[PDB]
């Protein structure tokens, strides 16, 4: 049980700081129109 | 059918003598049960207890006889259990208790004697539903 | 461009004008808080539990500390008084200067003086202006200190006695209670920071978050954002309100769920029982009453072959039984008295249920927040007779309700601000359709 | 895009239609209280008043159980109560 | 050029209220019935027919007033005012239930009246009459509900009737008698009416949110002439998202168009064979194979069991009161209870 | 060119057939794990005690349920509003029993369908669009959150949150009918406002149109190919459909501006559902419909029977028979 | 150069007459004690 409690527990901090960091990677300007 | 003096006389003591309310006593009891004594005995039932109603026969049955406005009023200043065995004023209002139960410190004389004809006269407008609950709402 | 339904976006490039909304408003809020209380005050009959009588801000007063003594119980109306009439006073002050500077002020304050002055664009200006609401903040969190600890006190429905006015002299200050809360679990039996259940530490958590807007006040007045957050953001007015709204509705949630499980900071005296509360407290009343009869509540197997009054947790905790079950992470003060290290003590249990506790059983039992909307008092069958309303369904339905409008328009606010902010908000532009230079999916 | 008649922005802003209807309007409105104030209302369409619901000693309803003869029963419940 | 024609010409003149031929079924009967319905809910009592108070007159509310069905006694009879049951009595008319019939009756005449008129209208401006069809969907639950419903039991006394709380009250019944919920022409209608809800705000947003910028103004709603050829938002930019979003999109406006026709009048067509079906008790009450199991083995227990004890609740405890007529005297001892309650 | 910048630059790309998204990100594993764990569940779960007397109830197509009877049941109501993953559990066997699979499988898709309003925001900035139709689906979320969340944590058991299930959908709305009176209440009201509203403004719209298309074809032909995907000019004439539209009511009932018909559109469903979604949410604190029970009585003090009273005492019937072993005193306050 | 009385006027005063009455008559009913 603990093994698996410690693999979610790592799946979704990996996913929680995928997201994270994706919307400070320049996010606003990945639209069509104007960039910055 | 209207709320006739007939319904609205009700037993004064245990000796049979009577008493005829008015209109005005009437509601002004059924004003004050509401205030002080509906959030445990809307209906004539007992929430915190069920086994002990406020119906007619059953205030016959309890010592001190409780089917009149004497033993109503004097249940309202010094209230015992069912047989009379033991004096309950500390987990029932009363007005011996009026300091643990706030509600009770502004009764005054008379409207005891309101509260008590409501108790009185209701189950004499409603029959079974009065301290019969939800069977018969 | 705007059309009368969206009249106020006029405002968000006149700065006077827009102050002129907003301290206005602020006259609304303050007039409300004492118009209000004093209609509390004139319908407030002191025999009667606050909870019979539909009041919601003479309850946070006495929870301050002003007006009740030893057990709730009023004392003196008189700070009921004078915090309305206060508050009332002080709309026309703010009332004024609002309708001042929206109808005959400077239209826009930026030519008048560059210090009140501001461009939404203008992220240092914009960081000034966030550092010094947060340096107020602070005082405002500080005042309940000063309160707590050097003018009266706070009501505490754990004093020993029935609850009591109490002065706080040891607030909480290691880190580990006060951000300990913050790392708890929002589930069932840890309840994040609605668990809170004790005055200490209400007034250290006051103590840390004084200090630390202030902190970030002067360091908002001090720095400018970093590329990072400078690239991150949408640097506008409506985006701006839409950060704010989205912490309104964050807030406003857990608002809900503080007044619904907390009996700590809204005393059950004041507010009404928990649900939780009332339903521990019925468990109780027939527990008493049964046993007096002469049953033996601890071995009683009940109809499913789980104890009919009393039953284990499942991490093995004796707890009330029943449906009541679910409700046994509830705590409060006129039944810790009955708990032992395992759970609920059955010596205590036969030997030591005081009057005091049967009589509380029974009034939260019979004033459980449970009521229609025409405030017919318990479960929805139940005949006319009573009129009731906890406060807490009060308080906890319309909060739910405005969070959960502000998250929407968090969510309108937000996306018009990304939209607008790229330029396509009032439309696709026919000549340059971006999807028409995609290459198809298929 | 119009048939002819007349605005009724046009009317309700007339000062002879409110000189009309300043009269109708509330002249209607007493009408139809005093179609209750005076109890006609009552014996037009049949409805008990509160006090002739039941006889003064009874808790059945006088509820219709005849077709052909329901009109006559429904008259039998009204005279149990004179 | 007779009078039949002249008649022709003036009942199809352009006036703010178009009549027409239709005009003549529909507006004395669309009339009738809903003024039938105020009077009956402001002056009349169900007290003979029901047992119960039903006016504003009495105390009512506007969610508990109705105009009340006529007794069971009443049968299916018209109850025409000049019938052998009021016999041209309007009180005893109004006290034996004869306005739910006067109201039920005009109805049905009214709709056929407003059908007609979405023919004769459609025929006139010259469009395609699929309004009219649509509107078929609402006629079908009327006459399953209001009619056929209550000719294939005892009386009109349970067909519903007409107020807030009454129509509640159908509701209850149809679950606790019929099991209506577990009938699969109801839980077609019931994906009808929320699949046409979706459809009707998704489409909506979808228009409003690919719009094409075709003014200046903050409010979008200016750069929109309907006399335009062009559309006003990009069906081409709507298809992009919702295959990207969903997986698949609409590329043709005008299956689109048609589809938000056909979703909700299939459902509601679909709910009214279901109440044909409870016309006659032929009820989706019982799976046999789970009774069966649940019999021989006690400790089988599922939704659909849970379910049906709720039902004999209902059953038990609102039968006395709702069927006045039966005499159900039911002891205490009698109720289905579980514990405590 | 860096490999983040790639990554970053497919998770976002508008040429992939899904889009992904950074909500999308969060999105596709919640959803992988709230589906699989559903459908292993809704054959083949064993039975769960739901309402935590040991009385187990039987979910699952391979313990003799049908697609209509079966659900995955509700968590336990010793469990409460504890948080209750697999890993709190001594085995996968008790795991079962209690409940476990629902509350994985109502968190990872409350997770993933907010994910999903959020990528229907996401995409519609990368299109260049309009922002609001994730505005649109918060009416339908929030209805989800109230069943499965809010209704929980008020009543203060998971066991009372809506079932995953047909049939177990009906007991949860006669139980909430007995206890709130859903029927009575306002925003219950406004929903079947919002939704019959919507239906009715669904077929209206989808038939004037339908009645106004232009002709393009001939009666062999479907008529639909007389519309090309994304042709410029519009394919139905809405002065003819507003012609007929106010002809059939009176003109000023009818919309000749087509940005204002289709925000009415939209509006008229979303807010009906805004406010049921939200009498759920505030029925899990107790503010219930309306209650004129004994409101009426004659003039001795008779009760007057309405058709509330009617109400009541079918909803009666409903509170006195459901959980009918779960309950051991008078009252039942959660 | 207007009609006053039309196929308009009747379909208003129809509804709008029954109205006004109905609305006195429910004002009065507030005031019925039992
Ligand atoms: C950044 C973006 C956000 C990202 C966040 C991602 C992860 C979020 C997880 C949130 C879900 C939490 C579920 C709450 C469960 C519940 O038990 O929540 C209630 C808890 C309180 O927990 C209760 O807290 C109680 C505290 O009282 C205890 O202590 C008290 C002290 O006085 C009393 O003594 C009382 O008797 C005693 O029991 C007990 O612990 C109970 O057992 C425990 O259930 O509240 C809370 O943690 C407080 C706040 C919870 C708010 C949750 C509201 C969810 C709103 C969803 C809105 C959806 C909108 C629709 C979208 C469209
Ligand atoms: C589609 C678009 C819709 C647009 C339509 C516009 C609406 C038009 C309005 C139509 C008016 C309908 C009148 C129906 C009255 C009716 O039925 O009234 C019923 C009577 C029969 O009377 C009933 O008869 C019953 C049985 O009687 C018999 O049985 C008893 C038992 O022994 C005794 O012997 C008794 O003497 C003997 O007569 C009971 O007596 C009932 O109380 C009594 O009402 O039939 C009769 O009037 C006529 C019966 C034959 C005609 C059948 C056509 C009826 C159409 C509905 C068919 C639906 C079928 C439903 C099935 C599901
Ligand atoms: C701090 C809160 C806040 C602030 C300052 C703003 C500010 C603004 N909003 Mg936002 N909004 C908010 C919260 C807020 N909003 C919330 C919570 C929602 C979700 C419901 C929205 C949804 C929203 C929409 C949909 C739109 C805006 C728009 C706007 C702009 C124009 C608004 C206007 O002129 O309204 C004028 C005011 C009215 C028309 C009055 C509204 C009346 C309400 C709906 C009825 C409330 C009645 C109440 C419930 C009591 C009933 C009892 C009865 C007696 C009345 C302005 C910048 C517009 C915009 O984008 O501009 C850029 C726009 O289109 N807002
Ligand atoms: C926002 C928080 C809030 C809360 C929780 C309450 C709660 C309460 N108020 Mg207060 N009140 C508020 C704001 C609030 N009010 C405001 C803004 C005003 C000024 C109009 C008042 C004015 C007021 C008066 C004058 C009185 C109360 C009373 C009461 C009690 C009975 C409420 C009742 O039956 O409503 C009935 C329910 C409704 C009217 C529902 C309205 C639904 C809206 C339209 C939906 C919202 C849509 C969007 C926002 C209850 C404790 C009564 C009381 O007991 O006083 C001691 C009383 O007499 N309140
Ligand atoms: C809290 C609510 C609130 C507030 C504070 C404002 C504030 C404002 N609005 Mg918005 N607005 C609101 C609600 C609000 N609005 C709503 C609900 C709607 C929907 C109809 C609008 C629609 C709307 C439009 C369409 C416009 C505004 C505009 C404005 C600004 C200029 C108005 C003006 O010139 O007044 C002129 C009005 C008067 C001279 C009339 C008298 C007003 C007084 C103040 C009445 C109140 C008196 C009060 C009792 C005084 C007590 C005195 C005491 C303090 C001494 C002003 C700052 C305008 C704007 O943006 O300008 C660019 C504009 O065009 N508003
Ligand atoms: C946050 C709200 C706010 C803001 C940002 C402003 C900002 C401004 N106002 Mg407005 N004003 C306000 C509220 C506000 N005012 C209120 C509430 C009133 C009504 C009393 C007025 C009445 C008013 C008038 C009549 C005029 C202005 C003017 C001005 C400008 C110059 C101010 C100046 O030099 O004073 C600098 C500072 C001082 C003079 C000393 C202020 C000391 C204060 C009173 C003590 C601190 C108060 C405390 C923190 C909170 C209240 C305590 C309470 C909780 C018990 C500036 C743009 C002028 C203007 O626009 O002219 C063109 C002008 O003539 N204001
Ligand atoms: C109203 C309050 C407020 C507001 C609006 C801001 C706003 C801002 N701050 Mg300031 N700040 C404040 C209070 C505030 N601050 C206080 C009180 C302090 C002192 C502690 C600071 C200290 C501070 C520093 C040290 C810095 C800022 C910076 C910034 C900017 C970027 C913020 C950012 O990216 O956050 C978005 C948040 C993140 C990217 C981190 C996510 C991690 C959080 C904790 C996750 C928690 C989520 C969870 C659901 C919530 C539950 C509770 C949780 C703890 C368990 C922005 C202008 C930055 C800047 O540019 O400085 C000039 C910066 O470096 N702020
Ligand atoms: C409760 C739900 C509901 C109502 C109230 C309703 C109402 C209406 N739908 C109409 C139309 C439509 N409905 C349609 C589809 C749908 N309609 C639906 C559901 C409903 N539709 C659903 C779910 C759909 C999707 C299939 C279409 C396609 C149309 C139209 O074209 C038409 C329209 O123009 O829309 C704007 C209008 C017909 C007007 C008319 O006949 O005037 C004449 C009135 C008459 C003849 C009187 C009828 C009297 C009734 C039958 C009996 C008496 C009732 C009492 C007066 C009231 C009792 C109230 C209590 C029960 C509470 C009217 C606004
Ligand atoms: C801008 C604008 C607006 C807004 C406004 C506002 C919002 C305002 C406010 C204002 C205000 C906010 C006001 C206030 C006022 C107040 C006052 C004026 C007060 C006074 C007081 C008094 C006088 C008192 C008295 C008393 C005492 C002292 C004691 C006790 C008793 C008594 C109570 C008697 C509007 C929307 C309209 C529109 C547009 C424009
Ligand atoms: C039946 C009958 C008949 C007929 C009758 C009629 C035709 C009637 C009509 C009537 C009518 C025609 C009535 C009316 C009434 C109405 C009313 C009563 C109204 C009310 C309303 C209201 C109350 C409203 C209000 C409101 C609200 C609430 C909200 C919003 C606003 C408003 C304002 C809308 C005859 C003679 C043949 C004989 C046989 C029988
Ligand atoms: C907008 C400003 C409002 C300020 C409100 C502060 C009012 C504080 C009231 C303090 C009560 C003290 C009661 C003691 C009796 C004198
Ligand atoms: O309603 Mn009746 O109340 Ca909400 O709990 Mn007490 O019973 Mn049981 O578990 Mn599901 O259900
Ligand atoms: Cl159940
Ligand atoms: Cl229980
Ligand atoms: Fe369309």
């Amino acid at each position: 049980m603990e093994t698996l409690k410690i693999t979610v527990y790592i799946v979704v901090t990996f996913f929680v700081l995928l997201f994270v960091f994706g919307f400070l990677s320049g996010d606003p300007a990945r639209n069509p129109k104007r960039k910055d | 059918a209207e709320l006739t003096p007939e319904v609205l006389t009700v037993p004064l003591n245990s000796e049979g003598k009577t008493i005829t309310l008015t209109e005005k006593q009437y509601l002004e009891g059924k004003r004050l049960f509401q205030y002080a004594c509906a959030s445990c005995h809307v209906g004539g039932i007992t929430k915190t207890n069920p086994s002990l109603d406020l119906r007619t026969e059953t205030l016959a049955l309890a010592t001190p006889p409780r089917d009149n406005i004497e033993g109503l009023v004097d249940y309202m200043k010094n209230p015992t259990t069912y047989d009379g065995e033991q004096e309950i004023a500390e987990v029932h209002p009363s007005l011996r208790s009026a300091d643990i139960f706030p509600k009770m410190r502004n009764l005054t004389e008379k409207d005891l004697v309101a509260i008590a004809g409501h108790i009185l006269v209701e189950p004499k407008i409603l029959g079974d539903k009065w301290g019969g609950g939800k069977v018969y709402y | 461009g705007f059309a009368w339904w969206a009249g106020n976006a006029r405002l968000i490039n006149l700065s006077g004008k827009l102050l002129g909304a907003h301290v206005a408003h602020a006259g609304l809020i303050v007039f409300w808080a004492g118009a209000m209380t004093l209609f509390e005050l004139a319908h407030f009959i002191p025999e009667k539990p606050m909870y019979e009588q539909g009041l919601i801000l003479i309850p946070h007063i006495a929870t301050l500390g002003w007006g009740v003594g030893p057990g709730g119980e009023v004392v003196d109306t008189f700070p009921f008084f004078v915090v309305g009439v206060v508050h009332l006073i002080s709309s026309a002050v703010l009332g004024f200067g609002g309708v001042y500077h929206a109808i005959r002020g400077p239209e826009t304050l930026e030519e008048y003086s560059s210090f009140f002055g501001y461009d939404w664009k203008d992220k240092n200006k914009m960081t000034t202006i966030l550092g010094f609401h947060l340096i107020v903040l602070g005082i405002g969190a500080l005042l309940l200190v000063a309160k707590a600890m050097f003018f009266g006190g706070l009501y505490d429905t754990w004093a020993p006695g029935g609850g009591d006015v109490r002065v706080i002299t040891n607030p909480t200050l290691d880190p580990r209670v006060i951000f300990g809360y913050l790392l708890k679990s929002p589930f069932g039996g840890e309840g994040w920071i609605v668990s809170v259940n004790n005055l200490e530490d209400v007034v250290g958590g006051h103590i840390w978050i004084g200090l630390i807007c202030i902190a970030g006040g002067i360091w908002h007045i001090l720095t400018t954002p970093f590329g990072w957050a400078r690239r991150a953001f949408i640097w506008s007015g409506e985006a701006y309100l839409s950060y704010s709204l989205g912490a309104l509705s964050m807030m406003g949630f857990i608002a809900t769920c503080f007044v619904w499980f907390n009996n700590t900071v809204y005393p059950s005296e004041f507010y009404g029982p928990t649900g939780p509360e009332a339903s521990q407290a019925q468990a109780m009343t027939f527990l008493i009453r049964d046993q007096k009869l002469g049953a033996n509540v601890g071995s009683a197997q009940g109809p499913t072959g789980l104890g009919k009054y009393l039953m284990r947790s499942p991490t093995g905790e004796i707890i009330f039984g029943g449906e009541t079950m679910r409700f046994w992470d509830f705590r409060g003060p006129w039944l810790e008295p009955l708990r032992g290290p395992n759970g609920l003590d059955l010596n205590k249990i036969k030997n030591d249920i005081q009057p005091w506790q049967e009589r509380r059983a029974a009034e939260y039992m019979t004033h459980a927040p449970l009521g229609s909307l025409n405030s017919v008092g318990g479960v929805a069958t139940e005949i006319n007779s009573v009129n009731f309303v906890s406060p807490r369904s009060w308080l906890a339905t319309s909060h739910f309700v405005l969070a959960f409008f502000f998250l929407v328009g968090h969510l309108w606010h937000a996306g018009r601000a990304r939209a607008a902010a790229a330029g396509f908000e009032k439309g696709i532009d026919r000549e340059s359709e971006p999807v028409l230079s995609m290459p198809s999916l298929d | 895009g119009t048939t002819g008649e007349r605005p009724f922005s046009d009317i309700i802003t007339s000062v002879r239609y409110w000189v009309i209807h300043s009269i109708t309007i509330p002249a209607l409105f007493i009408a139809g209280w005093l179609f209750v104030s005076t109890g006609l209302a009552y014996d037009v369409f049949g409805t008990p008043r509160p006090d002739s619901y039941y006889a003064q000693e009874q808790r059945s309803i006088p509820l219709v159980t005849d077709r052909f003869e329901a009109k006559q029963q429904v008259e039998t419940f009204l005279e149990q109560l004179k | 050029r007779g009078w039949f024609d002249i008649l022709d010409d003036w009942l199809k003149r352009d006036r703010f209220v178009f009549v027409g031929w239709s005009g003549i079924l529909l507006f004395p009967c669309a009339y009738l019935a809903l003024g039938g319905w105020l009077t009956g809910t402001t002056f009349v009592t169900s007290w003979y027919t029901h047992g119960l108070a039903s006016s504003y007159l009495e105390g009512c509310n506007f969610l508990t007033v109705a105009v009340s069905t006529p007794a069971n006694s009443m049968g299916h009879s018209l109850l025409l005012l000049w019938g052998p049951e009021a016999q041209g009595d309007f009180t005893r008319w109004c006290q034996l239930g004869g306005l739910w019939t006067f109201i039920a009756l005009h109805g049905a005449f009214g709709l056929i009246g407003f059908m007609l008129r979405q023919f004769e209208i459609a025929r006139l401006v010259g469009v395609r009459p699929y309004n009219a069809i649509a509107f078929s969907a609402p006629i079908a639950v009327f006459v399953s509900v209001f009619l056929i419903y209550p000719l294939g039991q005892s009386s009109w006394f349970f067909a519903p009737s007409f107020g807030v709380a009454a129509i509640f009250r159908f509701l209850l019944f149809f679950q606790g008698f019929h099991n209506w919920t577990l009938n699969p022409f109801h839980m077609m209608g019931v994906a009808g009416v929320l699949g046409g809800a979706l459809l009707c705000a998704i489409h909506g947003a979808t228009v409003e949110n690919t719009l094409f910028q075709d003014g200046e103004g903050a409010s979008t709603f200016r750069a929109f002439n309907p006399t335009q050829a062009e559309e006003t938002y990009s069906m081409v930019t709507a298809n992009r998202f919702w295959s990207q979003i969903f997986g698949i999109a609409f590329s043709n406006k005008r299956w689109l168009h048609f589809f938000m026709l056909f979703v909700p009048v299939t459902g509601l067509w679909m709910s009214a064979i279901g109440v044909v079906g409870l016309a006659l008790n032929l009820r989706s009450y019982d799976f046999i194979s789970q009774e069966i199991r649940a019999a021989e083995d006690p400790e089988f227990e599922t939704f659909y069991t849970k379910n049906l004890l709720l039902n004999e609740g209902i059953r038990a405890w609102m039968a006395p009161q709702d069927q006045p007529h039966e005499n159900f005297v039911f002891p205490e001892e009698v109720l289905p209870r579980g514990n405590a309650l | 060119a860096n490999l983040w910048e790639r990554f970053c630059n497919w998770v976002t790309s508008t040429d992939n057939r899904l889009y992904v998204g950074w909500f999308g990100v969060i999105m596709i594993p919640t959803l992988l794990a709230a589906t699989i764990c559903f459908v292993i569940a809704f054959i083949a779960a064993p039975p769960v005690d739901i309402d935590g007397i040991r009385e187990p109830v039987s979910g699952s197509l391979l313990y003799g349920n049908n697609i209509i009877t079966g659900a995955v049941v509700p968590s336990s109501n010793a469990i409460g509003l504890h948080f209750y993953p697999i890993w709190e559990a001594a085995s996968l066997d008790e795991w079962l029993y209690n409940g476990g699979p629902y509350q994985l499988i109502i968190f990872h898709f409350l997770l993933g369908a907010s994910c999903y309003m959020g990528r229907q925001w996401e995409l519609s900035y990368r299109l260049g669009m309009r922002p609001w139709i994730c505005v649109a689906y918060s009416a339908p979320l929030a209805s989800a959150f109230a069943v499965f969340l809010i209704y929980p944590i008020g009543q203060g058991s998971f066991s009372d949150g809506m079932p995953l299930g047909i049939s177990g959908t009906f007991n949860f709305m006669i139980v909430f009918q007995a206890e709130h009176n859903i029927l009575m209440h306002p925003f219950h009201q406004l929903g079947v406002a919002g939704v019959f509203g919507g239906a009715l403004f669904c077929a209206m719209h989808g038939s004037l149109v339908t009645s106004s298309l232009i002709r393009e074809t001939t009666e062999t032909e479907s008529a639909n190919y007389g519309y090309k995907f994304g042709q410029e000019e519009e394919t139905y004439n809405i002065v003819a459909a507003h012609g007929y539209f106010g002809r059939l009511i009176f003109q000023y009932a009818s919309f000749n501006n087509s940005r204002s018909l289709h925000f009415f559109l939209a509006a008229w469903p979303v807010v009906g559902v805004w406010f049921t979604a939200l009498g759920i949410s505030t029925m899990a604190f107790n503010l219930n419909g309306f209650n004129f029970n004994h409101s009426v009585i004659d003039a001795k003090g008779n009760v007057i029977n309405t058709w509330a009273d009617i109400i009541n005492r079918a909803n009666l019937g409903m509170e006195v028979m459901h959980e009918r072993n779960a309950h051991n005193f008078p009252l039942d306050l959660a | 150069s207007y009609p006053i009385f039309t196929v308009r006027w009747v379909a208003v005063h129809t509804l709008a007459v029954p109205t006004i009455f109905f609305l006195g008559a429910i004002a009065a009913m507030q005031f019925i004690q039992r």
